[PDB]
DNA sequence: ACGTCCCTCTCGA
RNA sequence: AUCGAGAGGG
C-alpha cells in the first residue's frame, strides 16, 4: 500500500523521526551508493570484492564514502544528471548559522 | 541485501546543485557512445561496443558488468557521453541564456554596464541571490552599445533586439540577424571572471558558458531499461538513438561538402532531439511524437507522480496491510482486531535474546502454516533462510544474535489507519489481538477521530520492523495518548451510537435494576473491587 | 563548540522525544543482546527492561539538545527529570 | 499549500517557533508556550461583574470592625483584627487585583471571561477539598502572612523560558501574564477562607499541583507545530464540505462565502468578491 | 624525515560492548586497524604513541541501527619517504639489474643502469653479490641510497634508488 | 495592524461552522504569512519562492525548473528541512531526531 | 573506516598534511615533528613500554633482542612492519642515552633550519659540508658551510660508542 | 520632516545632506493618526545596544528577525531605517501581552 | 499556474 | 509486463 505525501504529514506531526525513516528506506526503496569527497554524485566504482574504489576524472581512490538513500533519489539524482544539472552530494558542511 | 563495503558510511549534509562542464562528463565517462543500436551485435543477447553496456551497465540478470564487476543489485548505473558535432542550447536554460546576451557586449563581452551607474552600482550590491541579476537585467536590456569612458570601459559597439522565436534567437540593429549557438558561446566563454559571479552565476559549479550543452552525459541503463515484451528499450533509449541519429547526419554535413542551407537544418533538428529529451511540454512545437507523445525527463520528475510527489515525498511500503472494517463492543479502545491471514503473512525482524531463545524455538519448530509461526528466520551470515521449504527446518537450533522474521502476535505495535487521513488523529497506533473473519475490528469510540464506518470502508495497517520505531509508535502515536487533541483542544473521542443512546435510558430514576441481572453488569466490569 | 552545564537553560524535564527515543533507543540496543544495568526481575521483553533501567536512571545515555546557532546542552537521563 | 507551508515548523529547544533557516515566526508557540491539550476553558472572575459586589468578594480590610474576617474564617481572628502591618499586603494585594481587574478589560474588551489556559483551578480545588475533608463551620489555620505570599511565591516558580538576562524575563513575565490573573483571581485571600475553608496543607498543596500541572502543560521543545498547524485548520474545511448532502442544501455548506472566502485569504489577490468597510 | 602527526579513526561498536571496558576494547579496536598499516596521505602508520592518555570522546548512538561512532584522536609515529630524500638502509634482494634495500618498513629498489659504471655483477657466488674496483654489495650489507622515485601499492610503498651521484656506496 | 485582521478574517469563516480552534493554529500561518515585510501568500509563487532549502520547494508546484535555476545558480540545499531527509531517507530533524543521544563511560563505570 | 587528519620533491616540498604549519591535536598554531632515527628508536620503546606497564595493570647489538620480546609481547604479532622498524633504527641510529640526544636536538636547532633537516642532519654522518649539504640539498644557502662543520664536527664528537 | 499639503513632482534632492535623511509627510494621511487605532500595536524603537542585545540573547543573525518595511506606516511614522528594530507589544488571547519584534530595511 | 487522499476491478497497441 | 482510455469502491 502506499504511503503518500498526505500521510508523511500525519506523522511528521507525530514526532516519529526514525519511524518516519522506516517505512520511506526499509519497508521500501533503500539502497547503498557509493559517492565521492570531490564529485558528490554517485560515481565510483564499487570492485568491493577486492576492495578497489576509484573515481577516476577526479583521480582519487581515498576520498570515498558512502550512502543510504532511497533508490528514487539515486535515480532522481540519474535524471537530474541527465538533464545535465550535478546535485553533488556531501557530508562535510560549511554553513552552520 | 548488499555486500559489505569498507568505505567510511556517513549521511547527506549539504546538496550542491552545479553545471557539468563539457569536460567534467568527457571524464566521468566510462567508455564512448557512437552506434545508436541498443544490444544488437547480432540481435544476439550480447551487447555492442557502441551503445548500452560499453562499461555502462548489463542488462541480463545473469551477467556483470563490464566496469563496475558486481552483480545488478548493487551497480548503480555508470554514464557515458556522447560528442556534440555542434553546440546547443539546453531547453530549461534558454530564456536565462537570452536573459544574459541581454546583459552583456556581445562582442568583447564585458558587462554592458559597469561600476559607473547608479542602479547599477545600486545593483551590484545587491548581495541577495539572483535578485541582483534581476535588477541587473532590467537596467541592461535597454543600452544597446559599450562605451569610450564617458562622465574608460574598452569595446564600443552596439547590442541587438535579441528575441526568442521557437528554440534560436534573433538579433536586429537599428540589420536582422539570427544568434548562432557557435557565437553565443564565445560570447560566453569571453565573459570576465567578475561578471558572472555579481551577474548570477559561479566561478566553477555553475559557469554560464555551459548553458551551452558540448558533450552529453549518456544515462545508464536503469535510467531508461529494457524488458522482455526478445526485449524492448526504453523511451529514453530510443530518444537517444534519435539524437544520435539526428547527430551523425550533421556530423558529416559539416564535413565532406558543407552546402550552408543544409546544416542549418539538421543543427536545428539536433537541438531539436536534444531538446526534446529534457523538455517536451515546449512553448510552440509538435510535442514529438514516439510514433504514438514521448516521455521527457521533465515530465518523469513532474508533481503529483514522478519522483518527487510519487517516489520520495510518498513511497509505498512493503508490511502492509488492508480489509473491511467492522467494531466491537468486546474490545479495548487501543487494540486492532486483525485477522490470522494478515498475522500468517505479516513478519517482523526480531532478534534472538536469551530472555526470548526459549519461545522464538518454539516459532521456529511450529512454522508458516500455525497460527504463531514464523515465515524465514535469519543467520549471522544473514542469507535468507526459508522456513516454509528448507529440509532443515525440521531442527535448526538458533544461535544468539540471529533474527527471527516471526509472526505478528497480540499487543504489537501497529500502525493502524483510514484513508482520507489529513490529520494526526487519523494514524494511531494500536495493540494487536489476532482474531478471525477477514475483517479489522475496532473498538467503536476510535470510529470519529478517523471518521470511519462499518458499511464499506477499508482501513490501512502498518508494522514497524524494529523496537525503538515501535517505542516511538507506543510513546508517541498511542491511541490514548491522543485521546485530546490539540487542534481543537478538546477530547476528540467519546461515547457513540448504541452506549449512549441507552446510558440515558439507563440513567433515568425511572430506570430501575433486580437483584439477579445487577452482579452480571457488576462482573462485566474488568476493574471491579468484588464489593456489592 | 559548545555550552558548559552551569549556564545551562533547556527544559529541565525531559521531553516526550527524549524519553520515547531513550526508552526505545536502549530497548533496541537490550535486545541486540547488551549489557543491561538494573537486575531483571524477570523480563523477557526489552522495551520494559529498559523502562526499568529508566525508573533506575540506570541508563548511560547523554540527550545533545542542539540550539537553532548550533551549538548543543548535554543532559544526563541520571539528571533529566521525568513526569508527563 | 497549508502543509508545505507550514513543515518546517516545530517549536525549538530556546524556545521559538522557527523554520529550516533558523528565522523566527515566533518566540513562544501560542504566545504562551502552552501544549494545547492541556488547557481548558475557565471563567476570570476578577473582570465579569458589577465594581460593587467585585469588593464583597476579594476586599478584605483588617482595619473594620464591618469588612474584615470574622473569626469564624480563620484561628488568627481576633489577634489579627486591627493589625496593620498586614493590610499594607491585604492592601499590597486588592491592589494588584484591580490593577488586573483593568488589565484584562484593556485585552478581553468584548465583556468575555470564560477563556483557554493551562491548570484547572476552579477543579483542583473540590480535588483538595473531596481529598482532605473540609469543615465549612470550623475556622481555617493559615496567616494571612500564609495565603498572600504563597499565592506571591507559586507565581515566582511556574516557569515557561528558562534564561539569566532581563531580557528572556521581561520575555518570562510575559507569558505567564495571563495565567496568574487566573490565580490572583482564584487563590483569593477572601475567597480561599470565605469559600475554600481551606487547611494549610490543603492549600499548599493546591499550590504544589498548580506548579506541576502548569510545568506540565508547557510544549515540548520537538512538536512539529508547523505541519500539525495545517492540519488543524485544514481538516475542519474539508469536512466543511464533505457533509452538506446530509441535509438537502439549506445554507453555508461549502459554496457560500466560506470554504472559498479562505480560497481568497491565503492567495491574497486584490480583486476581492464582497468588500466592505464597516465604519463606526 | 620520520614524523608524528595527530590523526583521527571513527570505530563503532555493537550495543552488546557497552557495559564493562569499553575504553579497553575501543582502545584495542584502534591498534587492530591502526597499528600496523601505511597510507600514501600519512605513510607507515608506525606506533601509536601515549597510550593511557588517548582520547575516546562521547558517544553517538547510530539511528535506526544500535551502534555507536567515537572520534579517537590518536597521535602516533609516521614514515612518508618523498623523492630525493638519501636514506642509509641494508640489502636484501639481490637480483642481476639491481639490488633491493630495505629502509625502515619500506622496501627501496636500485638499478645496474644507476649503479655507475664499474659494477660488474657476478651470479656465480655465494651469496649473490655485485662486484666492482673496490666494493662488493651483497645480501647484508650497508649502504647508502638516494631515493628518485616512491610509488604507493596498497598496505606499503616501495622506491626505486641511486648509488651514481657522489656521496653514496661509501659505508 | 494587518496581521490581526488577515487572522480576524480567517478566524471568522471558521467560527462560522461552529467548528473552534485554538488561537495559536492560525496565529502561527498568519504571523507565518505576515513576518515577512508584507503578506506573502500561501502559493507556489508567494512563500515557495522563498530562500529556503531547494529539494524542499521542488516538491510544491513548480518542480522541475526550480531545480533547474538551482542547478546554475549553484543553489545550496542546507539540510535541515524535513523534506530533504524525506528525498534523501534520513531521520528528519523531528520531535524524536530534534537531538542526538550519546553513552558516557563515566556513567558507564557508575553504573556497571 | 580509515584514518583521518585535521587539515613534490627533496626541496622541503612536503604535502599538505607534512606541511610546517601543521594543526596541533587542541587546535592552536603548532610547529611540526621531524625527528632523526635515534630520536625515533627511543620514542618507540619508551612508547612501547608504558603499554605493557599498562596491560599489566590488567647495549651493543644486544638491545635487538630486548625490543623483540616487547613486539611480541606489546604489540601482538599483527603488525610486520612494526617489527622491522624497531631493528632497523636499533643498528642504524647513532645515539644510546637520552642525554646524548637532547644534546643533538639542543645544538640542532640552534640554527633554525628545518625540522626535515634538523631530521635528517642527525642522522647522515657527514664528514665536510660538501658530504653534508649534497644529501642534503636544502641547505646550500642557508648555513656558511664552516658553521655548518663546526655543527658536524661536534655530531662527530657525540657519537655514542656502539 | 517637510509636509506638502497637496502635491510634490519628482524635482528627487531628499537624499543628498549626508548625513541627514529627511521625512516627507502629507495633511491627506496626517489628518487622521494611524497609531490610534484599535488594530495598531506599540511598536517601540531599539537603540544601537538594545539591538546588538537582542540578536545576542535569541541567539540571532540579522536576518533570522521578523521584518516591517521602510514605507510601513508606523516605520514612517518614526522613521526607521534599515538595521533599526522595533519591540512590537500587544495584548494577546493567550500571553495576555506577546512581545514580537520586527526589524527594518 | 496547478488543480483532495487511497483502494478494487476491466481492456486496446 | 509498460504507457493510454474506461466504470465502481469508501
Ligand atoms: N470523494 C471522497 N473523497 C474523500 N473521502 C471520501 C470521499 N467519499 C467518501 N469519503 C470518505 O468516506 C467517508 C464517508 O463517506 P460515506 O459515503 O461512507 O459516508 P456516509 O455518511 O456513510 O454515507 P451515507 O451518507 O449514505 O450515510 C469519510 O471518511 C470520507 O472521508
Ligand atoms: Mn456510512
Ligand atoms: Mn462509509
Ligand atoms: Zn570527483
Ligand atoms: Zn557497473
Ligand atoms: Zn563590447
Amino acid at each position: 500500500l502506499r504511503f503518500g505525501e498526505m500521510e508523511r504529514d500525519c506523522m511528521i506531526a507525530h514526532g516519529a523521526a526514525s519511524f518516519l525513516k522506516e517505512r520511506l528506506m526499509e519497508a521500501s526503496d533503500a539502497f547503498r551508493v557509493h559517492i565521492c569527497g570531490i564529485c558528490g554524485l554517485m560515481t565510483v566504482i564499487a570492485k568491493l570484492n577486492h576492495n578497489q574504489f576509484e573515481c577516476k576524472g577526479c583521480d582519487n581512490k581515498i576520498d570515498i564514502y558512502q550512502i543510504h538513500i532511497p533508490y528514487a533519489a539515486k535515480l532522481l539524482f540519474q535524471e537530474l544528471m541527465a538533464m545535465n544539472i550535478t546535485p553533488r552530494l556531501y557530508t562535510d558542511r560549511s554553513r552552520d548559522f | 541485501g548488499q555486500q559489505y563495503s569498507s568505505a567510511p558510511l556517513r549521511t547527506v549534509k549539504e546538496v550542491q546543485f552545479g553545471l557539468f562542464s563539457p569536460e567534467e562528463v568527457r571524464a566521468i565517462s566510462v567508455a564512448k557512445i557512437r552506434f545508436p543500436e541498443t544490444m544488437d551485435e547480432t540481435q544476439t543477447r550480447a551487447k555492442i561496443g557502441g551503445l548500452n553496456d560499453p562499461r555502462l551497465g548489463s542488462i541480463d540478470r545473469n551477467l556483470k558488468c563490464q566496469t563496475c564487476q558486481e552483480g545488478m543489485n548493487e551497480c548503480p548505473g555508470h554514464f557515458g557521453h556522447i560528442d556534440l558535432a555542434k553546440p546547443v542550447f539546453h531547453v530549461g536554460f534558454i530564456a536565462k541564456i537570452k536573459k544574459v546576451c541581454e546583459c552583456v557586449c556581445m562582442h568583447c563581452g564585458k558587462l554592458l554596464l559597469d561600476e559607473h551607474n547608479e542602479l547599477m552600482r545600486q545593483a551590484l550590491a545587491i548581495k541577495d541571490s539572483k535578485k541582483r541579476f534581476a535588477a541587473i537585467w532590467t537596467l541592461c536590456k535597454t543600452k544597446m552599445v559599450c562605451e569610450t569612458d564617458v562622465p574608460s570601459r574598452g569595446c564600443g559597439n552596439t547590442q541587438p533586439t535579441i528575441r526568442k522565436d521557437g528554440l534560436k534567437l534573433v538579433g536586429s540593429w537599428k540589420e536582422l540577424r539570427v544568434l548562432s549557438t557557435e557565437e553565443i558561446l564565445n560570447i560566453f566563454k569571453h565573459i570576465s571572471v567578475k561578471d558572472f559571479t555579481s551577474l548570477g552565476f559561479n566561478e566553477v559549479f555553475s559557469r554560464p558558458e555551459w548553458m551551452i550543452l558540448t558533450c552529453l552525459p549518456v544515462p545508464p541503463p536503469p535510467v531508461r531499461p529494457s524488458i522482455s515484451f526478445q526485449r524492448g528499450e526504453d523511451d529514453l533509449t530510443f530518444k537517444l538513438a534519435d539524437i544520435l541519429k539526428a547527430n551523425i547526419s550533421l556530423e558529416t554535413l559539416e564535413h565532406n561538402g558543407a552546402p550552408h542551407h543544409a546544416i542549418e537544418e539538421a543543427e536545428s533538428l539536433l537541438q531539436f532531439h536534444v531538446a526534446t529529451y529534457m523538455d517536451n511540454d515546449i512553448a510552440g512545437q509538435p510535442q514529438a511524437l514516439q510514433k504514438s507523445p514521448v516521455k521527457s525527463i521533465r515530465a518523469r520528475l513532474k508533481g503529483k507522480e514522478g519522483r518527487i510527489r510519487g517516489n520520495l515525498m510518498g513511497k509505498r511500503v512493503d508490511f502492509s496491510a488492508r480489509t473491511v472494517i467492522s467494531g466491537d463492543p468486546n474490545l479495548e479502545l487501543d487494540q486492532v482486531g486483525v485477522p490470522k491471514s494478515i498475522a500468517k503473512t505479516l513478519t517482523y525482524p526480531e532478534v534472538v535474546t536469551p530472555y526470548n531463545i526459549d519461545r522464538l524455538t518454539q516459532l521456529v519448530r511450529n512454522g508458516p502454516n500455525e497460527h504463531p509461526g514464523a515465515k524465514y528466520v535469519i543467520r549471522d551470515s544473514g542469507d535468507r533462510i526459508d522456513l516454509r521449504y528448507s529440509k532443515r527446518a525440521g531442527d535448526i537450533q538458533l544461535q544468539y544474535g540471529w533474527k527471527v522474521e516471526r509472526h505478528i502476535m497480540d499487543n504489537d505495535p501497529v500502525l493502524f489507519n483510514r484513508q482520507p487521513s489529513l490529520h494526526k488523529m487519523s494514524m494511531m497506533a494500536h495493540r494487536v489481538k489476532v482474531i478471525p473473519y477477514s475483517t479489522f475490528r475496532l473498538n467503536l469510540s476510535v470510529t470519529s477521530p478517523y471518521n470511519a464506518d462499518f458499511d464499506g470502508d477499508e482501513m490501512n495497517l502498518h508494522v514497524p520492523q524494529s523496537e525503538e520505531t515501535r517505542a516511538e509508535l507506543s510513546q508517541l502515536c498511542a491511541v490514548p495518548l491522543q485521546i485530546v487533541s490539540p487542534q481543537s483542544n478538546k477530547p476528540c473521542m467519546g461515547i457513540v451510537q448504541d452506549t449512549l443512546c441507552g446510558i440515558r435510558k439507563l440513567t433515568l430514576r425511572d430506570t430501575f435494576i433486580e437483584l439477579d441481572q445487577v452482579l452480571n453488569m457488576l462482573y462485566w466490569v474488568p476493574d471491579w473491587d468484588g464489593v456489592i | 563548540k559548545a555550552i558548559p552545564k552551569d549556564q545551562r537553560a533547556t527544559t529541565p524535564y525531559m521531553t516526550k522525544y527524549e524519553r520515547a527515543r531513550i526508552l526505545g533507543t536502549r530497548a533496541l540496543q537490550i535486545s541486540m543482546n547488551a549489557p543491561v544495568f538494573v537486575d531483571l526481575e524477570g523480563e523477557t521483553d526489552p522495551l520494559r527492561i529498559a523502562m526499568k533501567e529508566l525508573a533506575e536512571k540506570k541508563i548511560p545515555l547523554v540527550i545533545r539538545r542542539y540550539l537553532p546557532d548550533g551549538s548543543f546542552e548535554d543532559w544526563s537521563v541520571e539528571e533529566l527529570i521525568v513526569d508527563l | 499549500r497549508l502543509v508545505k507551508a507550514l513543515e518546517d515548523i516545530m517549536v525549538h529547544y530556546d524556545n521559538t517557533t522557527r523554520n529550516s533557516l533558523g528565522n523566527v515566526i515566533q518566540f513562544i508557540y501560542g504566545e504562551d508556550g502552552m501544549d494545547a491539550a492541556h488547557i481548558e476553558k475557565q471563567s476570570l472572575d476578577t473582570i465579569g461583574g458589577s465594581d460593587a459586589a467585585f469588593e464583597k468578594r476579594y476586599r478584605v480590610d483588617l482595619l473594620n470592625t464591618d469588612h474584615t474576617l470574622d473569626p469564624s474564617l480563620l484561628e488568627s481572628g481576633s489577634e489579627i483584627l486591627g493589625d496593620l502591618k498586614l493590610q499594607v499586603l491585604l492592601d499590597e494585594e486588592y491592589k494588584q487585583l484591580v490593577k488586573d481587574r483593568k488589565f484584562l478589560r484593556e485585552v478581553f474588551v468584548d465583556g468575555e471571561a470564560n477563556w483557554p489556559l493551562p491548570v484547572n483551578i476552579r477543579r483542583i480545588i473540590q480535588n483538595a477539598q473531596q481529598t482532605f475533608h473540609i469543615d465549612h463551620t470550623k475556622p481555617s489555620d493559615l496567616t494571612i502572612k500564609d495565603i498572600v505570599l504563597g499565592v506571591k511565591d507559586l507565581q515566582e516558580n511556574l516557569l515557561v523560558l528558562r534564561g539569566k538576562n532581563e531580557i528572556i524575563q521581561n520575555a518570562q513575565r510575559d507569558a505567564v501574564t495571563l495565567f496568574c490573573c487566573l490565580l490572583r483571581s482564584r487563590l483569593a485571600t477572601r475567597r480561599v477562607l470565605q469559600e475554600y475553608r481551606l487547611t494549610k496543607q490543603a492549600f499548599d498543596w493546591v499550590l504544589s499541583n498548580i506548579e506541576a500541572q502548569f510545568l506540565r502543560s508547557v510544549v515540548h521543545p520537538g512538536e512539529m507545530v508547523g505541519v500539525l498547524a495545517a492540519q488543524s485548520i485544514g481538516e475542519p474545511a474539508t469536512q466543511m464540505t464533505l457533509n452538506t448532502f446530509h441535509f438537502a442544501g439549506v445554507a453555508s455548506k461549502k459554496v457560500t462565502s466560506g470554504v472559498p472566502r479562505l480560497k481568497e485569504i491565503l492567495n491574497v489577490a486584490k480583486n476581492m468578491k464582497t468588500p466592505s468597510l464597516t465604519v463606526y | 624525515m620520520f614524523f608524528i602527526k595527530d590523526l583521527s579513526l571513527n570505530i563503532t561498536l555493537h550495543p552488546s560492548f557497552f557495559g564493562p571496558r569499553m575504553k579497553q576494547y575501543l582502545k584495542t579496536k584502534l591498534l587492530e586497524e591502526v597499528e600496523g598499516s601505511c597510507t600514501g596521505k600519512f605513510g607507515y602508520i608506525l606506533c601509536v604513541l601515549d597510550y593511557d592518555n588517548i582520547d575516546i570522546q562521547r558517544g553517538r548512538i547510530l539511528p535506526t541501527d544500535g551502534s555507536a561512532e567515537f572520534n579517537v584522536k590518536y597521535r602516533a609515529v609516521v614514515f612518508k619517504p618523498f623523492k630525493g630524500e638519501v636514506v642509509d638502509g641494508t640489502v636484501v634482494s639481490c637480483s642481476q639489474h639491481g639490488f633491493e634495500v630495505q629502509v625502515g618498513p619500506m622496501k627501496v629498489f636500485v638499478t645496474k643502469h644507476l649503479m655507475p659504471q664499474d659494477l660488474t655483477f657476478n651470479a656465480g657466488s655465494n651469496p649473490p653479490s655485485y662486484q666492482s674496483s673496490e666494493d662488493v654489495i651483497t645480501i647484508k650489507s650497508r649502504i647508502r641510497v638516494k631515493i628518485e622515485g616512491c610509488i604507493s601499492q596498497v598496505s606499503s610503498i616501495h622506491a626505486i634508488g641511486s648509488i651514481k651521484e657522489d656521496y653514496l656506496g661509501a659505508i | 495592524a494587518g496581521r490581526a485582521a488577515l487572522y480576524k478574517e480567517v478566524y471568522n469563516v471558521i467560527a462560522s461552522d461552529g467548528s473552534y480552534v485554538n488561537y495559536r493554529h492560525m496565529a502561527l500561518l498568519v504571523d507565518v504569512m505576515t513576518t515577512q515585510g508584507g503578506l506573502t501568500s500561501v502559493t507556489r509563487h508567494g512563500f515557495n519562492r522563498s530562500n529556503t532549502g531547494a529539494l524542499m520547494r521542488c516538491s510544491f508546484e513548480e518542480t522541475v525548473e526550480i531545480l533547474f535555476e538551482a542547478g546554475a545558480s549553484a543553489e545550496l540545499d542546507d539540510c535541515r528541512g524535513v523534506s530533504e531527509n524525506v528525498i534523501l531517507g534520513q531521520m528528519a530533524p523531528i520531535g524524536t531526531g530534534a537531538f542526538d543521544v550519546m553513552i558516557d563511560e563515566e556513567s558507564l563505570v557508575k553504573y556497571m | 573506516v580509515s584514518t583521518s587528519t585535521f587539515q613534490n620533491a627533496a626541496t622541503l616540498q612536503l604535502g599538505q598534511e607534512f606541511q610546517l604549519k601543521q594543526i596541533n591535536h587542541q587546535g592552536e598554531e603548532e610547529e611540526l615533528i621531524a625527528l632523526n632515527l635515534s630520536e625515533a628508536r627511543l620514542v618507540i620503546k619508551e612508547a612501547l613500554v608504558e603499554r605493557r606497564r599498562a596491560f599489566k595493570r590488567s647495549t651493543r647489538e644486544k638491545e635487538l633482542e630486548s625490543i623483540d620480546v616487547l613486539l611480541e609481547q606489546t604489540t601482538g604479532g599483527n603488525n610486520k612492519d612494526l617489527k622491522n622498524t624497531m631493528q632497523y633504527l636499533t643498528n642504524f641510529s647513532r645515539f644510546r642515552d637520552q642525554e646524548t640526544v637532547g644534546a643533538v636536538i639542543q645544538l640542532l636547532k640552534s640554527t633554525g633550519l628545518h625540522p626535515f633537516e634538523v631530521a635528517q642532519l642527525g642522522s647522515l654522518a657527514c664528514d665536510t659540508a660538501d658530504e653534508a649539504k649534497t644529501l642534503i640539498p636544502s641547505l646550500n644557502n642557508k648555513i656558511s658551510d664552516d658553521e655548518l662543520e663546526r655543527i658536524l664536527k661536534e655530531l662527530s664528537n657525540l657519537e655514542t660508542l656502539y | 520632516i517637510f509636509v506638502y499639503q497637496n502635491n510634490i513632482t519628482p524635482s528627487k534632492l531628499v537624499p543628498s545632506i549626508p548625513p541627514a535623511t529627511i521625512e516627507t509627510f502629507n495633511e491627506a494621511a496626517l489628518v487622521v493618526n494611524i497609531t490610534h487605532h484599535e488594530l495598531v500595536p506599540k511598536h517601540i524603537r531599539l537603540s544601537s545596544d538594545e539591538k546588538r542585545e537582542l540578536l545576542k540573547r535569541y541567539r540571532l543573525k540579522e536576518s533570522q528577525l521578523p521584518r516591517i518595511q521602510r514605507a510601513d506606516p508606523v516605520a514612517l511614522y518614526l522613521g526607521l531605517k534599515r538595521g533599526e528594530v522595533v519591540k512590537i507589544i500587544r495584548k494577546s488571547e493567550t500571553s495576555g501581552r506577546y512581545a514580537s519584534y520586527r526589524i527594518c530595511m
